[PDB]
C-alpha cells in the first residue's frame, strides 16, 4: 500500500504505535482501539504527503485540507500528529523550500561541536524551529568523515560512498532534495591469487559457501551453546571462527581415524580367515595323502580296509567342502576392502590456496565492519543487521560531498575553530575554541546549549583533545572506552584510460598470508572518469598507514600490472591515499560493536548530560550537554544515514528543552 | 541445529578451548593416532599378503572326483559293515554315515539304527564312540 509504504520508509509499524509515540500521545494509546487506528491513520498518511513531495515544506494546513473526512474532522488531532512529526523531524527534514519564511524572532542559543551530517542535521532543524545556532567546524570543510577528492575530471569519495538501500533509508528522502546521482553495484568480484591469474569458478564458490556455513557456525556457537565468554574474557567474532575451523579441522581427522579403522577390522578378520584356510590346507594335504595309501591297498580287502577308503573318502570331501566355503567367503572380504580402499573421505578441510582465498572473505569482512575480527563482540557484532534497509546497495557517482554542503547553506558555520573546552553549568554553557591555522587566537562561546558531535575516536583520545568542565560522568566515559573505533583506507588511482574490465565493477586481491589479507584486497570501478579505488582492511588498515604515499602506490600498481600485464597499466596521472585513524579529527573511522560492549553502549553515547545546581538546595537542573553522530544510534550505526537520524533526533530533543514540546 | 557439514558438539567446543595449546594438542594427537593405524594396516597387509603366498595352489592337487551313486534300498552284508564302522567312528552322524556307504540315503539310515539295534549292539557301539 501507499500509506502503509510512508509507514515503512519512516521505519515505522504501520498498524501500531511506538514507544516514542505513546510518550507524545498517552492519552490515545492507553485508549479505545478506533481512536488509535485514526491516530494511526492521520500518522501514515501525513508521511505520505512529505515523502510524496519532500521539496516543500508540508504545512498543518496543507495535511488538513488533504484529509479525506472523517480524518479531517478532530483537527486538534490532526494538529498534534502533525506538530510531533515535525518536531521528530519525520516531515520537513533535510533541504525543503519553506512556505513560510523563518521567523526573526529567534529563541535560545546553541553551539554544535562539528559539522559532519549529524552536527549538520541537527543545526537545520533547530534553525527551522527558530533557535539560533553556531557550528564550530576544526577542518576547513563541512561534511567531517564525508569528504569528496576532487581535481579537474576526477571525483572520488575518500569517506561514505554507498546507500546501503533506499527502502527505509532517510538519505533516500534527502537524495530526491539534492539530486545527487545514485548507481548499483555489480556483484560480480574475480579474485585474483598473487600470481595474478584468477580464482576458477568451482573455487571461488566453494569457498565463499564455505564462508557463509562458518559465520552461521559461530552465531549458533553464539546463541545455542552460550558460549560467549571464555577465561573471564568475551569471546570475539574472530576467536569463534578460529574455535569452529579447528573443529571442522578435527572432524576432518576424525573421519579419517573412523575409515582406516574399519579397514584393519576387516584386514584382521581376513588375517584370521587365511590362517583357517592355511590350516585347513595342511590338515587337507594330510589327509589325501592318508586316502591315497588306503586306496593303493589293492582289493580284495576285507571290510575295515574297505570302510578306510570309503571313511578317508568322506573325511576328504567334507574338508575340502569346509575349504571352499572359506574361499568363498574370502572372496567377499577382499572385494569389501577394495570398498574402502575406493571411498577414503576427504584428505584435508581446507588446502593453504583454499584457506588464502577464505582469508579474502575474512578481509572483505573485516573491510565493512572496519575492524579486525578479533576484536567484534562474537555476541552483538550483527545486532544492527536486523534493521538493514531493501534495495540495492548504491553509489554516489558525482561525489558524496553535494549533501553536507548542500546542507550548510544558510547556517553559520565557523570553519578553522578547534573546540578545547566544554563547559556547561546550571546557567548554561561556555566552549572555547582556538583557531586551527594560529592556535594563540581564542574564542569564547556561550550557549543555552551545547550538542556534541565530536567523533568517537576523538572522545577516545589519551590525552584529550578536548576538555569537558566538569568531567563527562563515568557511566559516559566507561562506554566511551567500552565501544569500539575502527578504520578502514582507500587509495584513489586516477589513470588516462580505463585498462580494467569495464562491465565488471569490483575485483579482488588475494593476500598470501593471513597477517596481509586486509593489504589492497579490493579494487572498485565505480565513476565515470577512469578511476579505481583499492580498499585497505583490517590489521592491514593501521600498518598501512605508516607507509608512504609512493610505496603504496608501487604495491598497487605491482598488484594491478600482475593481473593485467606490465605492457597496460600506465602510471596514475594523480593518486590520494587516505590515513583515518591519524586524521585529529577523526581517529579512525567508524564505531564497531567490540567485545565486551553492546548496543546498549550506543544508547549510554546519547544519554545528555544534566549539571549540578550551582547554589546548593536549588531545584534541578535541565540539560545542558548533548550528544549526536554515528557512535550515538543503536540500530543505525557507523552510517551517514545513523548520523542524520542522530542529529534529527538531539534536534528534536534539544527543542522540546528550550521551546517546550 | 548446526549448519550442514559443520560439526560442533558442545563437548568437543571445551575440549578444544579449556587450554591455550590444547586445540593444536587435539589435533597433532589425532595426527599421531592415524599414523599408528595407517601401519598397523601395512602391517597386516603383509602378514595376509604371507598367508595368501602358501594357498597359492588352491586345493585343486587334493579333490576328488564326485562319485555320484543310484540310491539302492537292499542291504547287503558288506554295506551293513560298512554301516556299524561309521556308527563306531561318527556317531549319531546320519549325513555322514550315508556318505561313507555311497548308496543309503539318510533316513534308510536311520531306519537302518532302530532296525538292525538289537543285533549289532548298536548301543554299545554308540557307547565306544563317547571315549
Ligand atoms: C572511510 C569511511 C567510509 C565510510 N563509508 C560509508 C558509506 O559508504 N556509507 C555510510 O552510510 N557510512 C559510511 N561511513 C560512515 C559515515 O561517514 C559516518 O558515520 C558519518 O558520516 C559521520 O558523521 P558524524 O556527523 O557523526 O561525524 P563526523 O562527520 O566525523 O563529524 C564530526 C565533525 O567534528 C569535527 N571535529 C572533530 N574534532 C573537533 C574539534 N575539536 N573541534 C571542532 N570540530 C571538531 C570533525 O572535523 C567533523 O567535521 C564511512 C566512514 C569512513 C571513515
Ligand atoms: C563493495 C562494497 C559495497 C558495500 C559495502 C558495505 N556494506 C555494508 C556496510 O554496512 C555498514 C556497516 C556498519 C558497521 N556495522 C555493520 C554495517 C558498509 C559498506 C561499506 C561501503 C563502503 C566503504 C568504504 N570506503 C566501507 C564500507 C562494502 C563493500
Amino acid at each position: 500500500s501507499g500509506v502503509e509504504g510512508a509507514a515503512f520508509q519512516s521505519r515505522l509499524p504501520h498498524d501500531r504505535m511506538t514507544s516514542q509515540e505513546a510518550a507524545c500521545f498517552p492519552d490515545i494509546i492507553s485508549g479505545p482501539q478506533q481512536t488509535q487506528k485514526v491516530f494511526l491513520f492521520i500518522r501514515n498518511r501525513t508521511l505520505q504527503l512529505w515523502l510524496d513531495n519532500p521539496k516543500i515544506q508540508l504545512t498543518f494546513e496543507a495535511t488538513l485540507q488533504q484529509l479525506e473526512a472523517p480524518y479531517n474532522s478532530d483537527t486538534v488531532l490532526v494538529h498534534r500528529v502533525h506538530s510531533y512529526l515535525e518536531r521528530h523531524g519525520l516531515i520537513n527534514f533535510g533541504i525543503y523550500k519553506r512556505i513560510k519564511p523563518l521567523p526573526t524572532k529567534k529563541t535560545g542559543k546553541v553551539i554544535i561541536i562539528g559539522s559532519g551530517v549529524s552536527g549538520l542535521a541537527a543545526a537545520r532543524q533547530l534553525q527551522s524551529f527558530g533557535m539560533d545556532v553556531t557550528l564550530l567546524e576544526a577542518r576547513d570543510r563541512v561534511g567531517g568523515r564525508v569528504a569528496t577528492f576532487r581535481k579537474g575530471n576526477y571525483v572520488a569519495d575518500l569517506g561514505a560512498m554507498v546507500v546501503t538501500g533506499l527502502g527505509g533509508n532517510p538519505m533516500a528522502v534527502v537524495s530526491k532534495q539534492v539530486n545527487m546521482e545514485l548507481a548499483k553495484i555489480k556483484q560480480k568480484c574475480p579474485l585474483y591469487e598473487a600470481n595474478g591469474q584468477a580464482v576458477p569458478k568451482e573455487k571461488d564458490e566453494m569457498v565463499e559457501q564455505e564462508f557463509n556455513r562458518l559465520l552461521e557456525a559461530t552465531s549458533y556457537l553464539s546463541h545455542q551453546l552460550d558460549f560467549n565468554v571464555l577465561n573471564n574474557k568475551p569471546v570475539s567474532l574472530g576467536q569463534a571462527l578460529e574455535v569452529v575451523i579447528q573443529l571442522q579441522e578435527k572432524h576432518v581427522k576424525d573421519e579419517q581415524i573412523e575409515h582406516w579403522k574399519k579397514i584393519v577390522k576387516t584386514q584382521e578378520e581376513l588375517k584370521e580367515l587365511l590362517n583357517k584356510m592355511v590350516n585347513l590346507k595342511e590338515k587337507i594335504k594330510e589327509l589325501h595323502q592318508q586316502y591315497k595309501e588306503a586306496s593303493e591297498v589293492k582289493p580284495p580287502r576285507d571290510i575295515t580296509a574297505e570302510f578306510l577308503v570309503k571313511s578317508k573318502h568322506r573325511d576328504l570331501t567334507a574338508l575340502c567342502k569346509e575349504y571352499d566355503e572359506l574361499a568363498e567367503t574370502q572372496g567377499k572380504l577382499e572385494e569389501k576392502l577394495q570398498e574402502l580402499e575406493a571411498n577414503p573421505p576427504s584428505d584435508v578441510y581446507l588446502s593453504s590456496r583454499d584457506r588464502q582465498i577464505l582469508d579474502w572473505h575474512f578481509a572483505n569482512l573485516e573491510f565493512a565492519n572496519a575492524t579486525p575480527l578479533s576484536t567484534l563482540s562474537l555476541k552483538h557484532w550483527d545486532q544492527d543487521d536486523d534493521f538493514e534497509f531493501t534495495g540495492s546497495h548504491l553509489t554516489v557517482r558525482n561525489g558524496y560531498s553535494c549533501v553536507p554542503v548542500a546542507l550548510a547553506e544558510g547556517l553559520d558555520i565557523k570553519l578553522n575553530t578547534a573546540v578545547r573546552q566544554v563547559r556547561y553549568t546550571a546557567s548554561g554553557c561556555e566552549v572555547i575554541a582556538v583557531n586551527t591555522r594560529s592556535t594563540s587566537q581564542t574564542f569564547i562561546y556561550k550557549c543555552d546549549a551545547v550538542l556534541c558531535t565530536l567523533p568517537l575516536g576523538v572522545l577516545k583520545q589519551q590525552p584529550p583533545a578536548v576538555q569537558f568542565v566538569p568531567p563527562l560522568p563515568e557511566w559516559k566515559t566507561s562506554a566511551v572506552q567500552r565501544m569500539g573505533f575502527g578504520n578502514l583506507n582507500k587509495v584513489v588511482l586516477c589513470f588516462d584510460r580505463v585498462f580494467w574490465d569495464p562491465s565488471v565493477n569490483l575485483f579482488g586481491h588475494v593476500g598470501s598470508t593471513t597477517a596481509s589479507r586486509g593489504e589492497l584486497f579490493l579494487f572498485w570501478n565505480l565513476y565515470k572518469a577512469p578511476i579505481l579505488l583499492a580498499l585497505v582492511a583490517g590489521e592491514a588498515a593501521g600498518i598501512m598507514e605508516n607507509i608512504s604515499d609512493d610505496v603504496i602506490v608501487g604495491r598497487c600498481l605491482a598488484i594491478l600490472k600482475g593481473i593485467f600485464g606490465s605492457s597496460a597499466v600506465p602510471q596514475p596521472k594523480e593518486t590520494v591515499v587516505s590515513r583515518w585513524r591519524a586524521d585529529p579529527w577523526a581517529r579512525g573511522s567508524y564505531s564497531y560493536v567490540a567485545a565486551g560492549s553492546s548496543g546498549n553502549d550506543y544508547d549510554l553515547m546519547a544519554q545528555p548530560i544534566t549539571p549540578g545546581p550551582s547554589i546548593p538546595g536549588a531545584p534541578q537542573p535541565i540539560p545542558r550537554l548533548f550528544f549526536a553522530g554515528e557512535h550515538t544510534i543503536r540500530n543505525y550505526p557507523a552510517t551517514v544515514h545513523g548520523a542524520l537520524l542522530s542529529g534529527l533526533r538531539e534536534a528534536g530533543r534539544i527543542a522540546d528543552q528550550f521551546l517546550g514540546a | 541445529k548446526p549448519p550442514k557439514g559443520m560439526f560442533l558438539s558442545q563437548e568437543d567446543v571445551e575440549a578444544v578451548s579449556a587450554n591455550a595449546t590444547a586445540a593444536t594438542t587435539v589435533l597433532r594427537q589425532l595426527d599421531m593416532e592415524l599414523v599408528s593405524v595407517k601401519r598397523q594396516i601395512q602391517n597386516i597387509k603383509q602378514t595376509n599378503s604371507a598367508l595368501k603366498e602358501k594357498l597359492d595352489g588352491g586345493i585343486e592337487p587334493y579333490r576328488l572326483p564326485e562319485v555320484i551313486q543310484k540310491c539302492n534300498a537292499r542291504w547287503t552284508t558288506e554295506e551293513q559293515l560298512l554301516a556299524v564302522q561309521a556308527i563306531r567312528k561318527y556317531g549319531r552322524d546320519f549325513q555322514a554315515i550315508s556318505d561313507v556307504i555311497g548308496n543309503k540315503s539318510v533316513v534308510q539310515v536311520k531306519n537302518f539304527f532302530v532296525n538292525y539295534r538289537r543285533r549289532f549292539n548298536i548301543d554299545e557301539v554308540l557307547q565306544e564312540w563317547e571315549a
